[PDB]
């Protein structure tokens, strides 16, 4: 479970994740906000 | 004595290793000095050799492994079922199968990527597809999304059952060294059994369900008013009033009187003229002939009996007088060294791949295929790329084989060591016969490109003037065209349409196959195929008979399989190595291929493709141009490239344009590949330490110390970007044309 | 009986079954080359090396013999 | 006595096995590199286990075809073995549930059972260890995880000395093969014949010339 | 069969059918250029005589005049012109290769080993008689193909 923690930490697999939930983020706002060009 | 061998719990199950990148590797397994650190860790992760030197160890991860390959198609196949069920206008394709365009891809309505769900028909808005799955699940009989979703259900448990059996064989009871190499047991068992119980449990749902459904389908009845394909099982009577043969059951099979089921198992030939593939009832036939074979051929090898051969036996008694002892040792190699297995597999199954692309166009296996355009356009291409690949691949583990299993002492053979002694007179005839190749292929081009240009069309290789009639592709065809009341009796028409005689098939006012003509164009680019593969065998071939020593290095075994070079002394030793041969030959491999296609494109689309009249007067894609076109590289610059790319430069705005988008961005990768191809690394490592000391003037330097690539990466991301940059664009560029205008 | 092909597949299979129980065609207990005697290992209520893998395998021949020779000839007269 | 046996199979088929006729053409009960489910002790296990559900199922899949063509259970109750709603396109039947309601307490009653047999095969002492109802005390096996007996499946006390059991156990193993084939026979006869065992049996009697497995 | 050259398996070539048979080894000692004791002016006679009557057939009937009249005469300059050409090269190959004093640099052993005088082809003189017998013997051949051909 610590050995699964310290591999969920390693680049590849926390890259994923991070850039992941920024993409989620990202489109969301998108779907709220869309078209947005001034600001 | 064949008998199954196991070690019960070998290596323990553990998240251990995970938390330790690079454990497999001694050296790795320290940790990163520098950035080099995390390219080797990926660049070694499958190379089981540098892992472990027992062969038994080493085999026991390749044989996991491939059940985690099976796993992943058994999930890619899960989803391919799943879009079909959930996602696609399947139902609606079977009542319309000439106008409504195949989709199972549905794109989420976001920063505008709506435009890519087309009007594709069928009231459905979604991606246009070319994969062929419909024309399959249309021949499987699959008359619902419900049996797609089933389907999709097994594929996934398939993929469970294939990712449990490769933890239990390596974790739990993974097979001994002995047991893998019972190599007789192994072609038994996939002869007979893989081959030919698959041919002949295929053939089984041919004749019980495929054969049925699709004959209601022919006949024009409704697919939700179709029987379940369970009831031609349920109730024979419904079997008999299709085909009669029936109504007798299984016993005219036993009594010899097999000309009774002439009605569902025949030798028609050519293609069913309502439906414009194979005929499904020489299909059925195929597979049962094919299945009979391949149970007998199972029984060839000996095992736990006395009756079959040792693979040994065979080899060691073909010798010549040329030869001397022939096939001797060839048994002991073959049994110990995965390289040189996987390297005769890959040359069969590239070879075999190439010709599944040549065989699925001129005998349409799919009904509705043959004009689905696009669908067969994207078949064609798609097995060319993935042919030409493994055959690379060939060369590259029979490189790795000369310089890490080669050992003369221990497992020597007079045939390699022969062909080791002459590697000059080998390699030196494949060069003239390159030089001459190309100067009567491609020459003759550019004489006819200078003749064209100064108005001198009289003195071209053309079909008007110079001609250079391709007579022995020429007989052939006329040949097969005459065999089936000749040569072949039993066949009713000839095995393709496009045997130089016969007719035409089409269906829904679209061209399917007619005869397709050969005259001095298809002289002129077969020639260059010829000189394209020809370049290529040259480098590859080179590579693994010089991986060992050359004049040049005599020691480059030592230096390995994949090395930079052996410094700028001897004038320059750059790209020595067999893997340099490898990185070569695939930018040649690309160069084929990319020819290959094109003459597929042009010739479909001016030839064959096109639509019939009322009359029968047919007007093909580009109206038969590539007779006088293709015979300058003026003419594929202008009446190929420039002319087929209206469709992808003008798709913007429309459910074409992601191929607008992938055309440029392959040309960007494509481009870039060339910045790791033309530079070096010196260059780089010296940019970097200007760039690392503006970071230390921040405190933000890495532990993790930057450096360039090596040499070899630079190689290896030159040929990868170059190879995904080239292909992707002729993707974009072929799918926006034969989706605009097929 | 009920047909004449009963008499082909008959011969077929206890003339190939007859070139291996004893002789002029290889058994299990007997390979070949271009006959060296072997030894197989599966004992039989059959006294003269003829195993039970030996009985299938002229069964199968014999019957391949047969019904490529029926069908040739029905596809005659 | 030995049944197509070998020289290789002697050698760890010791008589020590009731049923040892020696016979083992493919060597899969070889103590050379033994793992997974091929393993000497579980195959023995699933002889046994699976010789003992065949004489179960071989006598109840033509019990109510040659009960009911007697008349003696009801018309409406006899059934052959395919048509029961094991095999609903084959035939089904409405009993006081839904013929997939029924199989939902199958499992869960025979996973109770087939759960806890399966720890005495695994840890030998447990089962009768932690408390269930106070039916733990005929759970404790007795070493032997195939035969375990106790008040629970040995109520009468039967094999009660040496050579009693092993009398018992050979009788015990040769009844479930020839059931097995039986289970084997009633598959492959309802798949070419369309009809029940018992009714095959009948016909094969009422004309033995022109009933027969060569005539289908 | 397939034996090393001359019996030492060193030396980086082989002795096969195709370099050493008994027909192959007559056949190529036969030609001009092998008969090593004879006149090399003669030898220049025959290959410009074989080739320049060789040459006339493709400039005529490939040439741009081809589908003319003017084509038989026309290739069989362009013939000429490529013996003309050619035997620039042979002269500047021996001004460049050999000079007025060294010995030939052709073989002065056999297949058994034994002395002979090397070939004396490989000198300045006698290339220099080489090549002037090819250049008459080029022209000629031209003039003896366009003789038949369109006489
Ligand atoms: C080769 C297989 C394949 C491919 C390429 C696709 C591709 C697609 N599917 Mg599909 N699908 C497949 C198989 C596949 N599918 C199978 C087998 C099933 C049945 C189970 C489905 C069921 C399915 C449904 C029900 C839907 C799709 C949808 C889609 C589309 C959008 C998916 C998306 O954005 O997810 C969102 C992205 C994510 C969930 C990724 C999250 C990122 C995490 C962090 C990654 C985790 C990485 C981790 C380390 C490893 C985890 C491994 C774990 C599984 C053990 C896309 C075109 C959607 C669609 O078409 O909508 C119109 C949709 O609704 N698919
Ligand atoms: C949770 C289950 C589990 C656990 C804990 C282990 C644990 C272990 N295994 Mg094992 N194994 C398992 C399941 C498991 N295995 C299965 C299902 C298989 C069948 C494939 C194997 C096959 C196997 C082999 C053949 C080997 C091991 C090895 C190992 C050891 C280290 C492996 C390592 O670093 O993994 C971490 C590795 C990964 C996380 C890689 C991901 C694996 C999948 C298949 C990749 C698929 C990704 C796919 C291509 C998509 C990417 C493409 C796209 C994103 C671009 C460790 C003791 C190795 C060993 O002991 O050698 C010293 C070894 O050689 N195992
Ligand atoms: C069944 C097929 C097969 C198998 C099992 C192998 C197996 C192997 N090969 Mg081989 N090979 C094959 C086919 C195959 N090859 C083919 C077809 C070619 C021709 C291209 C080669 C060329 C080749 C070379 C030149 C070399 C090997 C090497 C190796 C060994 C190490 C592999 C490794 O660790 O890579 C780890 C895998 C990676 C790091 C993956 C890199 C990513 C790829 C290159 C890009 C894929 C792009 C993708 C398709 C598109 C997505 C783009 C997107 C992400 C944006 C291993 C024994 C190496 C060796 O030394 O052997 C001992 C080696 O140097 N092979
Ligand atoms: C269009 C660009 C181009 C061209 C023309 C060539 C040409 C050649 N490459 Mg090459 N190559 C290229 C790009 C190119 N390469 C690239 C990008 C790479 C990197 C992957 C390589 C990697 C590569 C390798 C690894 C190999 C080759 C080989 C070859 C040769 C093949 C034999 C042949 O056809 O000779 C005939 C020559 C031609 C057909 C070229 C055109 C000749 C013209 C039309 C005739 C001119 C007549 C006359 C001279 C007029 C000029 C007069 C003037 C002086 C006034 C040939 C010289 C192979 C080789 O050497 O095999 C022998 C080989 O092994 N190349
Ligand atoms: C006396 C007995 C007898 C007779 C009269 C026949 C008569 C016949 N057999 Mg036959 N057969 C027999 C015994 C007999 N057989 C036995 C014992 C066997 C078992 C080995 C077979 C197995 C057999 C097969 C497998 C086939 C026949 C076929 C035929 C028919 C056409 C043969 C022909 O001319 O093809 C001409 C054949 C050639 C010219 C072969 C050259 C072409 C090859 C395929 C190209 C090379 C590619 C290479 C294989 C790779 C003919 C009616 C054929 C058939 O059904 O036709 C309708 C057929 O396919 N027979
Ligand atoms: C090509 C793939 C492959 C290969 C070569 C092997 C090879 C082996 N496996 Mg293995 N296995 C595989 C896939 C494979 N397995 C898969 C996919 C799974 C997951 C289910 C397993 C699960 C598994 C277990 C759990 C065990 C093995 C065992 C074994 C060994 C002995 C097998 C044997 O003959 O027992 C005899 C085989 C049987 C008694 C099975 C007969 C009946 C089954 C159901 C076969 C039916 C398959 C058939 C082709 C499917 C038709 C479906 C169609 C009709 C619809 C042997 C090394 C055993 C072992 O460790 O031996 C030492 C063992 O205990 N394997
Ligand atoms: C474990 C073995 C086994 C199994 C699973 C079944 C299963 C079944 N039996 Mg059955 N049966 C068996 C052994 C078995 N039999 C034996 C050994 C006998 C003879 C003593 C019978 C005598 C029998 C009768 C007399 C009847 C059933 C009936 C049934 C059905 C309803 C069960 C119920 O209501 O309770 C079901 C298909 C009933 C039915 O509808 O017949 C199919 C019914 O009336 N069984
Ligand atoms: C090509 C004719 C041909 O097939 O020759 C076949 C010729 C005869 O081989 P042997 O009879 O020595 O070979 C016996 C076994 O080694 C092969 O079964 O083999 C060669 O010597 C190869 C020649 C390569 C020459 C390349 C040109
Ligand atoms: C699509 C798909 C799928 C599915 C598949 C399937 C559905 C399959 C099936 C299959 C099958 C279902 C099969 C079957 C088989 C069978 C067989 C293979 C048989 C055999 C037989 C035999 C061999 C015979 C024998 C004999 C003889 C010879 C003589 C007389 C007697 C007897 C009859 C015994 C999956 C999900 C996976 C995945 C995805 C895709
Ligand atoms: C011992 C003895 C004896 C003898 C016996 C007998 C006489 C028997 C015979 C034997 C037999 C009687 C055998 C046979 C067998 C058979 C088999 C084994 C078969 C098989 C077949 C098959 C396998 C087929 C298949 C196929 C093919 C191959 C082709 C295609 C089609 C088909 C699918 C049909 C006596 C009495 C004298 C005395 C005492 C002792
Ligand atoms: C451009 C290129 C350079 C430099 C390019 C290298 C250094 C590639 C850099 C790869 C990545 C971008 C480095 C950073 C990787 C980290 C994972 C990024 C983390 C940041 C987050 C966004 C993930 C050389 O290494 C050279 C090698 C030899 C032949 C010529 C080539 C080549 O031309
Ligand atoms: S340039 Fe690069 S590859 Fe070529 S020799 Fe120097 S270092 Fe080695």
């Amino acid at each position: 479970m610590r050995d699964l923690k310290t591999y969920l930490s390693v680049a590849p697999v926390a890259s994923t994740l991070w850039f992941a939930a920024l993409a989620g983020l990202l489109i969301e706002i998108n779907r709220f906000f869309p078209d947005a060009l001034t600001f | 004595e064949v008998k199954i061998l196991v070690d019960r719990d070998p290596i323990k199950t553990s998240f251990e290793q995970w938390a330790k990148p690079g454990h497999f590797s001694r050296t790795i397994a320290k940790g990163p000095d520098t950035t080099t650190w995390i390219w080797n860790l990926h660049a070694d992760a499958h190379d089981f050799d540098s892992h472990t030197s027992d062969l038994e160890e080493i085999s026991r991860k390749v044989f996991s492994a491939h059940f985690g390959q099976l796993s992943i198609i058994f999930l890619w196949l899960s989803g391919m079922y799943f879009h079909g069920a959930r996602f696609s206008n399947y139902e609606a394709w079977l009542n319309d199968p000439t106008h409504i365009r195949p989709s199972a891809q549905v794109v989420w309505p976001i920063v505008g990527q709506e435009i890519l769900n087309g009007d594709v028909g069928g009231g459905f808005r979604g991606i246009q597809i070319t994969s062929g799955f419909f024309q399959i699940w249309r021949a499987s009989g699959i008359t619902s999304e419900l049996q797609l979703y089933c389907t999709a259900i097994g594929a996934l448990v398939f993929a469970a059952l294939m990712l449990f059996a490769g933890w239990f064989h390596y974790h739990k009871a993974a097979p001994k060294l002995v047991w893998f190499q019972d190599v007789e047991s192994m072609l038994n068992h996939h002869l007979a059994g893989l081959l030919g119980l698959g041919s002949l449990s295929w053939a089984g749902h041919q004749i019980h369900v495929s054969l049925p459904i699709n004959q209601f389908l022919n006949a024009g009845v409704d697919p939700k008013e179709i029987p379940l394909p369970h009831e031609f099982i349920l109730n024979r009577d419904l079997l008999a009033q299709l085909y009669p043969s029936f109504a007798e059951g299984a016993t005219p099979f036993f009594t010899l009187n097999w000309s009774k089921y002439a009605d569902f198992l025949t030798f028609r030939g050519g293609l069913d003229p309502l439906t414009g593939g194979l005929w499904l009832t020489d299909i059925a036939h195929h597979h049962l002939a094919i299945a009979i074979l391949f149970l007998i051929a199972g029984h060839m090898y000996r095992t736990n009996w006395g009756i079959g051969h040792g693979i040994k036996d065979i080899l060691e008694a073909h010798k010549g007088p040329f030869t001397g002892q022939g096939h001797k040792g060839l048994y002991e190699i073959l049994t110990t060294s995965w390289h040189a297995q996987l390297s005769i597999n890959l040359a069969m199954l590239g070879s075999l791949t190439i010709i599944v692309a040549h065989h699925m166009y001129a005998m349409p296996p799919y009904p509705y295929l043959a004009t689905d355009y696009g669908t067969q356009l994207s078949l064609f291409t798609h097995h060319m790329w993935i042919g030409g690949f493994l055959i690379v691949g060939a060369a590259a583990h029979a490189a790795i084989f000369m310089v890490r299993d080669y050992d003369p002492t221990t497992r020597y053979n007079d045939l390699l060591d022969r062909v080791l002694r002459h590697r000059d007179a080998i390699i030196s005839h494949l060069n003239w016969v390159c030089i001459f190749l190309g100067f009567h292929s491609f020459g003759l081009y550019i004489h006819n490109d200078t003749m064209s240009a100064l108005g001198r069309p009289q003195d071209m290789f053309s079909d008007t003037a110079i001609q250079l009639q391709p007579v022995f592709a020429q007989w052939i065809q006329n040949t097969h065209a005459l065999a089936p009341g000749t040569t072949a009796p039993g066949a009713t028409t000839s095995t393709s349409l496009t045997w130089g005689g016969g007719d035409l098939v089409s269906v829904g006012g679209k061209v399917a196959l007619l005869p397709i003509p050969l005259g001095t164009a298809d002289f002129l680019v077969h020639h260059i195929h010829a000189f394209t593969i020809h370049v290529t065998v040259l480098i590859l071939l080179k590579g693994v008979l010089f991986a060992r020593s050359s004049r040049l290095i005599p020691d480059k075994a030592n230096l390995g399989f994949r090395f930079p070079c052996d410094g700028p002394g001897r004038g320059g030793t750059c790209q020595v190595s067999a893997w340099d041969h490898v990185f070569l030959g695939l930018f040649w491999m690309y160069n084929a291929i990319s020819v290959v296609i094109f003459h597929f494109s042009w010739k479909m689309q001016s030839d064959v493709w096109g639509s019939i009249n009322d009359q029968g007067v047919v007007t093909h894609i580009t109206g038969g141009n590539f007779a006088q076109s293709s015979i300058t590289i003026n003419g594929w610059l202008r009446d190929f490239l420039w002319a087929q790319a209206s469709q992808v430069i003008q798709s913007y705005g429309s459910s074409l344009s992601a191929y607008g988008l992938f055309f440029l961005g392959a040309h960007f990768v494509w481009a870039f590949s060339l910045m790791f191809l033309f530079s070096g690394r010196g260059y780089w490592q010296e940019l970097i330490e200007s760039i690392v000391w503006a970071h230390n003037k921040l405190k933000v330097a890495p532990a993790t110390q930057p450096r360039a690539l090596s040499i070899v990466q630079g190689r290896a991301v030159g040929v990868t970007h170059y190879l995904l940059g080239g292909i992707a664009t002729t993707w974009a560029f072929f799918l926006a044309r034969i989706i605009a205008v097929g | 009986i009920g047909s004449p092909t009963n008499l082909i597949m008959v011969t077929s299979t206890s003339l190939m079954l007859f070139a291996g129980r004893f002789g002029l065609a290889p058994s299990a207990n007997r390979k070949a080359t271009a006959l060296e005697a072997r030894d197989s290992g599966l004992q039989t209520g059959d006294p003269a090396g003829f195993t039970l893998a030996d009985t299938l395998a002229c069964g199968v021949v014999g019957h391949i013999i047969g019904v490529g020779v029926v069908l040739g000839l029905k596809n005659i007269g | 006595p030995l049944w197509f046996a070998s020289k290789q199979s002697l050698s760890y088929l010791d008589g020590s096995l009731p049923g040892d006729y020696g016979f083992d053409p493919l060597g899969l009960s070889d103590p050379e590199g033994t793992g997974g489910f091929i393993e000497p002790r579980w195959l023995a296990y699933g002889e046994v286990i699976n010789g003992r559900f065949a004489m179960l199922g071989a006598v109840g899949a033509i019990a109510p075809e040659y009960l009911g063509k007697v008349g003696l259970i009801p018309q409406e109750t006899a059934l052959a073995w395919f048509q029961t709603g094991v095999i609903p396109p084959a035939g089904t039947y409405n009993y006081w549930a839904d013929n997939y309601t029924l199989f939902v307490l199958e499992m869960a009653l025979m996973g109770f059972a087939e759960h806890r047999r399966f720890q005495d095969w695994a840890k030998p002492g447990s089962m009768g260890k932690q408390y269930f109802l106070g039916l733990e005390k005929g759970f404790g096996g007795s070493g032997n995880p195939a035969y375990p007996g106790g008040p629970f499946f040995n109520p009468l006390g039967f094999g009660k000395d040496e050579k009693s059991l092993k009398e018992l156990k050979l009788k015990e193993v040769k009844n479930g093969r020839l059931a097995m084939l039986a289970i084997l026979g009633y598959f492959i006869q309802g798949l070419v014949t369309g009809v029940g065992p018992y009714q095959n049996l009948l016909d094969h009697v009422a004309d033995p010339v022109n009933n027969n497995v060569l005539t289908s | 069969v397939v034996q090393p050259i001359n019996g030492d398996p060193f030396i980086g070539s082989l002795e096969t059918p195709v370099t050493s048979s008994p027909l192959v080894a007559w056949y190529l000692s036969n030609l001009p250029g092998y008969r090593t004791a004879v006149n090399p002016l003669l030898r220049g006679i025959e290959v410009g005589l074989a080739h320049g009557f060789l040459l006339v057939g493709p400039f005529v009937k490939a040439g741009p005049l081809r589908n003319t009249e003017i084509a038989g005469q026309a290739g069989s300059l362009a013939a000429g012109g490529l013996v003309v050409i050619l035997s620039i090269c042979l002269t500047i190959y021996g001004i460049s290769s050999f000079n007025e004093g060294d010995p030939s640099t052709a073989p002065s052993l056999t297949l058994t080993g034994r002395k002979k005088q090397p070939d004396q082809l490989q000198t300045a003189d006698g290339w220099a008689k080489f090549t002037g017998g090819f250049f008459f013997g080029g022209i000629s051949g031209v003039i003896w193909a366009f003789f038949l051909l369109y006489v």
